[PDB]
């Protein structure tokens, strides 16, 4: 990530396909996923700041369900499930995807029928340093099952 | 001297006869069943405990 | 007497007062979806009134030769309104619906239709080694018509009417809800139809949950002199209406 | 019980009821029974209607597929797979398509024969053969030889069998995405509506994989295997018009235009 | 019983609660779930995590080894032997590796096949073979020949099968050392550190021998042993990182360096 | 633990017994019977109830 | 502590770790018309999760120059989503409004501006014998420029910032619910802002509730080698829309 010359900036994407992006098949979510053909339930992405603690900013974190395309701009990822992080105090912030499917179980394998759906995250604000700051700056994401999960 | 038990059925729509024939444990079929989970030892380990709602630090 | 009916919903109501008894399902009202039996998480968006109300779908007219015509709802209703918009701007959505066949004629007409809803009408194409078009399958409120004999082209329907477009003989098409319309005896008809799948909710622009078929068992007949312009119209009302997985639209 | 309603006697009418006019147009059937239309004897009618339940109907175990290997080949390339689909076989998927929506167990059995192929060589006396069936589902590591790890079967279940011994018997319980198998599917995988339409969107029931466990012996053999499909618990649902047209493929509905029934000479004629 | 947490329904929140933001550096996952971030309504969730289980995941045969042995030879030298080692196998072998400890029984089958050599031999037609399976424990007798004495098998346990029959099964009890079998051992054998380091300094747990019980036919044949491991009653104890690079040595865990996934065109590109 | 009922009979001219040996209700037989039957909602799925020996209209 | 504040409605939340304690209208939380208080007969809609969750508007950047900004409600919502449609197809409609403005900084960052919602925000014309221009007055999420000086134009808005764009001073806005963000003590500040109006409820498209203005009392003021670029971003949710009045979508 990084200071910003233009507002609403894509930062990352992805489509949620846990048995099978390369995203997500060799996380340990994925890991096991990949020793069954089906699988239900909610996922956590916790996303931590690790930037100076002199720099702030804020960010969008977005869920886009099927029957459109991933967002091409911030305001289209908006209008889909999302969170607004705001770096501060607290390094961590968790988007938490809700069980959203036709279906009791989705495919562990890309399928058509059981369309993931679309992460995505933008930037809500400039990452903002003092001088003699550095203003490129990385992020970590990380991810797990929640409790209603099999 | 057989036991009785559930089948594995479907939720939100029976038992079954059990007996050993040998004088050995390790004969005994797979122990099979629902048993329990207790995630906490792993996602939680921590000394002094985390409440969901409130800041992690101070 | 029991030939008079009339049903309001939302901003809404229509009088009938030469009418059959009224065909509900398989004997299910339409209702919202129980915490028992539920997937997605999010809370639902239930419109309410705002797509509860009735749509009318373009007349055709029937003619004396006319094989008859077709309808799928969720596309057919996709531009209709709200509810249009509803199902434009969300992953999952669930409604039943209400379907009231209207066609008057004078005593001196004769003639009969079969009105009947028909789930996963999936269709046949006309050339064997091939799919069915789009604009085949579906206008929207614009029905489609039947051949009365066998039809051809690389995306065509097999449309001849014998077949129902799926391979099975029409007359049998009355396990389905349905009802008729015999000119001598009334003026419209109407079906319930509670929503019907293997799951809870569904994406309404990929599946169409049910086909509407309107077929002439009996065509049109009359003597010189006497009108012959006489026309069939459609109208719907969703109930119960569901929504979930708010998105960018589609 | 599933007793079959008896009759009642009746005697001479003369009355305002009129059990012999209706509405056909009303979507319903007549309740009038012989007790209406004539007079009648008591009948204590004992008959029974079990036949008719569904489970009945359908399970019986039905050939689904069959397919060969054999024991000489090229590269490694001696086994058979087959992709799991209930439509390429014409008597069960008539019956399944009665019902546009199903719950059911399912129970496998299969039937493995053999037999020589043509071949010049003495001294083919060969030991008993031994068969794997193995499953893969939707995923899996894939065969794509004899001898590759993929047959470890870690996991995947497989069946081993020697011929002689009564045909392999397994269990599979109902495992749709959905709470039922659907027979038809009116609409498209995707979105777009630019993938492929119908029912075989929906089917990703992963394949079988097929092989001899032994080795190669000089003399040449080809054998068959047989799959046969019972469904148990059979729970239906929104019956539908049984097919008249020929089936034509295994992936769609496609059809060829068929007439309701056979000709007669005329309205009033007896022979049919 | 075993069932997922449902879902409770949530309405519009503005508090001073803070669920969505933590501290990833503590060491703990956050607990949150969809009801503290966006409206809910009521599930009820009936889904179960039975085959989660640790007993479930592992409690499949899975093939192990295999190898050969025939029925001429020289100088009585016609049997195979295996040293038990549950390495050698990549699907297993990844599966057990899973978990650092572990404590479990251990069922046993074996599959048996065989298959003709080519021969100029007329007079091939020979009586079914039996084979024997025998098992010596590290410090016991050892077969030298086909027809050694140490075949009697007076303490040692052993199998004696025929062909045709169900392939033979046997149940083999915990048997460490320790109170655990260990996966890895991050240690050497000898006090000076001069030995083997790592798995294998554990790895005593005896060898297979196996042999006709016939005598030779002017046939040839040869056999191959299948051996399949299905452990039960598994208790498990402190899960481990799935492998990424592939398995070189069944006796360590020298790895080719390797990539944690495959690449894409841009970290906002949707085609993985 | 095995269960007593009984055998299809010929009318107006028994008991057989079933123990369950697996723990998977998939492994059991066919649950053939009697049952139930109610046609209504097929041959009579209609709002405003119909009397057999009434007109259909009015 | 009570630093820290975190707001759910629908399907999307807003956390703050740096930020003002709340404020409330007049001290009015937002509700639904009671039977007492209502004018139109027909059952209203209430889209409920569907429209009050949150949207963002356009952000803007904030120049050590910059004049000032401002949008108006109803206006800037009208392309948003679902709210959107419901007010394109409804005769009269309600809602109240959550207004979080956001603006982060650097410690070493100074400055501050006026964060205050205006009813009946009704704009003086530059030109004095004339009436200003529809897109001058509103462009949707766009925000509006305050001028720093005097302008000018037929239908321009007399724009100048001291006189708030309406002829009083720029000093008493504080009348109106309002808060500051103050670059050394938050990052946000949040406004709850309840329907108000002399009717119920009414046209969504002729009148505009409130205004939204941020006014930079203190200037942006940074030394060399820091961030030159510090956005201002303004995200906004509706409460407890209602909708009365169904028909043909303007
Ligand atoms: C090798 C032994 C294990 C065999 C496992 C085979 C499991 C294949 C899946 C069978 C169920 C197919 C149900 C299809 C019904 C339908 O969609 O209409
Ligand atoms: C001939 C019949 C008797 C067969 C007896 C074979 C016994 C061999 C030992 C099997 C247990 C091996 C367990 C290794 C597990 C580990 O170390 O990780």
């Amino acid at each position: 990530v990084q200071s910003n010359s233009t507002n609403g900036s894509q930062v990352f994407g992805f489509p949620l396909i846990p048995g099978a992006s390369s995203v997500l098949n060799r996380t340990l979510l994925g890991e096991i996923l990949n020793y069954y053909t089906h699988w239900s339930g909610s996922i956590k992405l916790t996303f931590m700041f690790c930037g100076s603690a002199m720099a702030t900013g804020k960010f969008l974190l977005a869920y886009s369900p099927p029957g459109a395309g991933a967002p091409t701009t911030r305001k289209e990822a908006m209008l889909g499930t999302h969170v607004i992080w705001d770096v501060g105090l607290q390094s961590s912030c968790v988007l938490c995807i809700p069980w959203i499917s036709q279906t009791h179980y989705r495919y562990v394998v890309m399928d058509e029928y059981t369309a993931g759906g679309y992460i995505t995250c933008w930037y809500q604000t400039n990452i903002v340093v003092p001088a003699d700051t550095q203003s490129d700056c990385k992020i970590l994401c990380f991810v797990s099952a929640c409790n209603d999960f099999s | 001297g057989a036991q009785v038990s559930t089948q594995k059925t479907g939720a939100h729509e029976i038992h079954y006869t059990n007996m050993n024939y040998y004088k050995d444990s390790a004969s005994n079929s797979a122990n099979r069943q629902e048993f329990a989970q207790d995630p906490g030892k792993f996602t939680e380990p921590v000394k002094d405990i985390m409440i969901k709602s409130m800041p992690a630090l101070n | 007497s029991d030939r008079v009916r009339s049903i309001t919903l939302g901003n809404s109501t229509i009088t009938t007062q030469e009418c059959a008894n009224v065909v509900v399902g398989y004997g299910t009202w339409p209702t919202y979806l129980r915490d028992e039996e539920a997937t997605a998480e999010d809370q639902p968006t239930q419109p309410d009134v705002a797509t509860c109300r009735f749509y009318t779908l373009e007349s055709v007219m029937w003619q004396q030769s006319s094989p008859g015509w077709w309808w799928k709802f969720p596309d057919a209703l996709s531009n209709m309104g709200l509810f249009g918009q509803n199902m434009q701007y969300h992953y999952l959505g669930r409604a039943g619906y209400t379907l009231h066949v209207q066609c008057n004629a004078s005593k001196f007409h004769q003639g009969c239709l079969l009105v009947v809803c028909v789930p996963e009408a999936e269709m046949g194409c006309a050339t064997i080694a091939n799919k069915p078009d789009q604009k085949s399958l579906s206008n929207g409120e614009t029905a489609n018509v039947f051949d009365s004999q066998n039809t051809s082209g690389q995306t065509a329907v097999q449309a001849n009417v014998i077949n129902a477009g799926m391979g099975i003989g029409v007359g049998n098409l009355t396990i389905f809800p349905h009802q008729w319309i015999n000119l001598r005896t009334n003026n419209s008809a109407t079906i319930v139809m509670p929503y019907v799948n293997s799951v809870p909710m569904d994406n309404m622009f990929r599946h169409n949950n049910f086909t509407l078929m309107i077929i002439p068992f009996a065509p049109l007949s009359y003597s010189t002199g006497a009108t012959t312009y006489v026309p069939i119209t459609v109208t719907v009302a969703p109930m119960c209406a569901e929504y979930n997985g708010l998105r960018l639209a589609g | 019980i599933a007793r079959v309603a008896d009759t009642i006697s009746s005697g001479p009418v003369n009355s305002e009821s009129i059990p012999a006019l209706t509405a056909a147009e009303t979507g319903h059937t007549s309740q009038v029974v012989p007790a209406d239309t004539m007079q009648t004897r008591h009948v204590k009618n004992y008959h029974s209607r079990s036949e008719s339940t569904v489970e009945n109907f359908l399970c019986r175990s039905a050939c689904v597929y069959y397919t060969t290997y054999k024991n000489h080949g090229t590269d490694g390339d001696n086994f058979a797979q087959w992709v799991i689909n209930t439509r390429q076989v014409a008597q069960l998927r008539r019956k399944l398509e009665m019902f546009t929506y199903a719950r059911f167990d399912l129970e496998l059995t299969f039937v493995i024969t053999s037999s020589q192929e043509q071949s010049t060589i003495k001294g083919q006396d060969s030991p008993v053969l031994t068969h794997q069936i193995m499953y893969v589902p939707p995923g899996g590591p894939v065969p794509t030889k004899i001898n590759s790890y993929s047959w470890q079967t870690s996991t995947n279940p497989s069946v081993f069998w020697t011929e002689g011994s009564a045909p392999p018997r397994i269990s599979i319980p109902f495992i749709s995405i959905g709470n039922a198998y659907s027979m038809f599917y009116d609409g498209w995988a995707r979105f777009d509506k630019q993938g492929t339409y119908g029912i075989n969107t929906l089917n990703n029931m992963g394949t079988l994989y097929m092989r001899h466990v032994n080795d190669g012996s000089p003399g040449p053999i080809v054998s068959t295997v047989r799959i046969y499909f019972k469904p148990k618990h059979v729970k239906t649902w929104v019956p539908r018009p049984p097919r008249l047209c020929q089936y034509q493929k295994a992936g769609n509905v496609n059809f060829e235009p068929s007439g309701v029934t056979e000709g007669r000479t005329e309205i009033t004629a007896m022979q049919t």
